[PDB]
């Protein structure tokens, strides 16, 4: 149970079936590909599921920008 | 459809903010008037009887 599995999970997740999406992240965080993912959110327009990883990931600078970006999202 | 619709809340956020300011803004502007007239009330318990 390589973190190669999990990325792609989480990759062709975003495209499909984004609402399942945060619930695989909430549960394999620690295995999927940071940068991929975060794209991957970014390309789905997942801006709750942004602010979460970056919360897990400790990314603060890029969660507030996020948050900003989007204030009502 | 998903950022047409966050637009949209965006615009209400702003109006709901305005609304709040407003609001606001009035509260303390009473709360000046009603210390102005506090102060225009102690001025006029100032007049006393005394000697010249």
């Amino acid at each position: 149970a390589h973190m190669g599995m999990f990325t792609e999970l989480a990759i062709l997740y975003s495209k499909f079936k984004p609402q399942k999406m945060r619930e695989h992240l909430e549960l394999f965080w620690s295995r999927v590909n940071i940068p991929k993912v975060l794209r991957a959110a970014e390309q789905a327009h997942l801006w709750a599921e942004l602010v979460f990883l970056y919360d897990k990931y400790e990314e603060y600078d890029n969660a507030i920008i996020t948050m900003m970006n989007h204030p009502t999202d | 459809e998903l950022d047409a619709a966050s637009k949209v809340m965006e615009q209400e956020w702003r109006e709901k903010a305005k609304k709040d300011l407003e609001e606001w803004n009035q509260r303390q502007s009473e709360q000046v008037e009603k210390n102005k007239i506090n102060n225009r009330i102690a001025d006029k318990a100032f007049y006393q009887q005394p000697d010249a």
